[PDB]
């Protein structure tokens, strides 16, 4: 499945009037000035998919997500987000070409959900989501600061991530099967992202995987190793991205959300990363919030975010139909 | 710089509007026909809207983009 | 005082042959591709000023700062950094125009310090530095990721910063408030300049008895309605942290400021606004800025080009000042 | 936007194909403007990283020279 659009009403900085945010089946770049409300779109997605952590969505508490009014608009009565999924590939266990999930929260924190019009419970929404293999907070969602995480992540945490992606006696064989694949993807993808360099994944206890962690051995531009903890922001970002993409190449998630994952990339690396996103766009949907000309110029469609007296709004542009 | 490209684009919007009195089509605002140039023009308009210099109008998703100076 | 140049030998990614890095009295941009060793220059500065945290300089142990060898080079026997300060203003309690500090670390983890050629204790070095308003732990040094510190830190830690800028610390309350009110105005003034249409201010939790409370930041990016600095996005946080730094430097200019990609989350318009703020400020303070953004380097007085050649960092100094005259 | 870097390597492999000597930086920066003189510089640094060229400078702020490879 893939996101066709989002509709916000009273959600954070978007004010009261319904805001329709459409997405390319492939690569969409969300752009606009600092403080425009770009990251709030990412929070909107965390919100509809069941997010429970106020902090995770940059809010003091859940009710804080309700638009508080502005110069021209009064405090919203509630915050609502509706997400429309194209279900032609039937990823969802629903025989419908369009699955719609909608969540609304009131000033008292109470949330209400709906699935294709019929109201559901949070648990029901999560079950349907996992069923379509959509993780509201999986590795596929890279918000600001999540890169310093794929790096600080312990070797055990990292292998646990793969356990999950493999699908849990002969279980070692399955694990190894998916590990050998992702490891290869990682080496190929890293070489491409870092010309003249190479990298690979290594199991601490290759004979008994589950007893050890999963480490990363990187040789950036040379043939000399270098602890990832010792790299600079730029190399750390590339490395985390190589890992994320190495996973998607093996098991394409319905969609990936990236929030300024290019903040520390030089222009040539923004370009390589952008090309990798396009090539990957064929199997998964990519929603990328960026401030870089290079990343933006490479997207299929662009969602422009701007403000108006404290109120966010968007304008959608298709680079294809713009030709 | 970028501080200039935005001010020039704004003047271009003002001049056209000062004569037509009707919202400017985004298309007649983009010089060269290349993803890089189209997006940069788009971006600058977004910046001008934040600045309360212009107002961007769009009726439907991916529909025609029109601009009106403030 | 200001940094005239840095000399690295066997330090991190800079190999065995001595490397000299010149700095403008004003605004210097350090540029180059990812993985070139730009950040390591910041570490070299942190190192010579007595930095003790290996972790802060991205090393397991202080000894790991020693060049470990490359394609065409064997491992270094030790790492040494020398920093040359112009002391014409006598910021250093030494009657010399040039103050040189040098530190060398051996494989065993021991460090030897030198103050103008004469062996010195780390303590002697730290004291001489304190006297000149310089410190490895100073707010004027903003490494990658530190930017937000002037946001995520506690109101108590924040006030403590201002305590430092005010004086030795009764009659103290008088000096503090004097310092607090000026920086507060600078903050509001500068934040407005950086976030047009917005405003922000500093607030003491306890006006009557400042020292029994902390110092908070109250930002209104929109301009009317307040906003928790934690609800902000990456760029907003960066702007808030930067306005605070510059608010302090406008009141009491520090010898130098070291910024490592503080513009990572700023949009082009804000990179310009920050670059302009840096140019104007570099008249009273030295600014050394690592950046990947074109708008930022284009506004520099001088540029330090960092590149890697065979796994070894290399530098090239270019002065736009003496380059235009050609 | 890596074409600008490749076209720069061209004029370097050309002014050297003739002169056979190290190219002066000055003769590589088109417009006498800060933004351009800085980009030319950045691109050369990028080139050195790739292994395309080699930058030469005998002293701090001294004369820069470029030798292709």
């Amino acid at each position: 499945p893939y996101i066709e659009k989002l509709e916000l009403k009273g959600f954070k900085s978007y004010g009261n009037k319904k805001v329709v945010i459409p997405f390319s089946k492939g690569f969409t770049a969300i752009v606009g000035a600092n403080g425009s409300g770009k990251s709030n779109i990412g929070d909107a997605i965390l919100f509809v998919l069941g997010g429970l952590s106020a902090k995770a969505m940059r809010a003091s508490r859940i009710s804080d997500l309700i638009f508080a009014g502005s110069k021209n608009e009064p405090p919203a009565k509630y915050a609502e987000v509706a997400i429309y999924f194209n279900n032609e590939d039937r990823g969802f266990p629903i025989d419908e070409d369009e699955v719609v999930i909608r969540r609304r929260v009131y000033p008292d924190g109470r949330s209400s959900y709906w699935l294709n019009g019929r109201r559901a419970t949070r648990s029901e929404i999560l079950d349907i989501l996992t069923a379509a293999m959509i993780s509201p907070d999986g590795y596929n969602i890279v918000l600001q600061g999540d890169i310093t995480k794929f790096i600080k992540m312990s070797p055990l945490e990292r292998r646990l991530l793969i356990d999950d992606i493999s699908g849990i006696k002969e279980k070692k064989n399955v694990f190894m099967r998916t590990f050998e694949a992702i490891s290869r993807n990682f080496s190929e993808i890293f070489a491409k992202l870092s010309p003249g360099g190479s990298a690979r994944l290594i199991l601490e206890n290759p004979e008994d995987p589950f007893s050890g962690g999963l480490e990363i051995e990187a040789k950036p531009a040379g043939k000399d190793v270098k602890r990832i903890e010792a790299m600079s922001g730029g190399e750390k970002a590339l490395t985390a991205l190589a890992f994320v993409f190495a996973i998607q190449k093996f098991k394409p998630a319905p969609f990936y959300l990236f929030d300024e994952i290019d903040a520390h990339l030089d222009d040539a690396n923004v370009k390589r990363v952008a090309d990798l996103i396009k090539e990957s766009s064929k199997e998964s949907q990519f929603i990328v919030i960026t401030l870089r000309d290079v990343m933006m110029a490479n997207a299929d469609k662009i969602i422009g975010v701007s403000m108006r007296d404290g109120v966010s709004k968007v304008v959608s542009l298709s680079l294809e139909k713009a030709m | 710089d970028i501080e200039k490209y935005v001010e020039e684009l704004y003047k271009v919007v003002k001049k056209i509007y000062e004569k037509t009195g009707t919202p400017i089509k985004f298309w007649d605002l983009v010089p060269d026909v290349e993803p890089k140039i189209i997006a940069r023009t788009f971006l600058y308009l977004l910046f001008l809207e934040n600045m309360g210099r212009v107002e961007i109008i769009q009726e439907e998703p991916f529909g025609e983009i029109l601009v009106v100076p403030m």
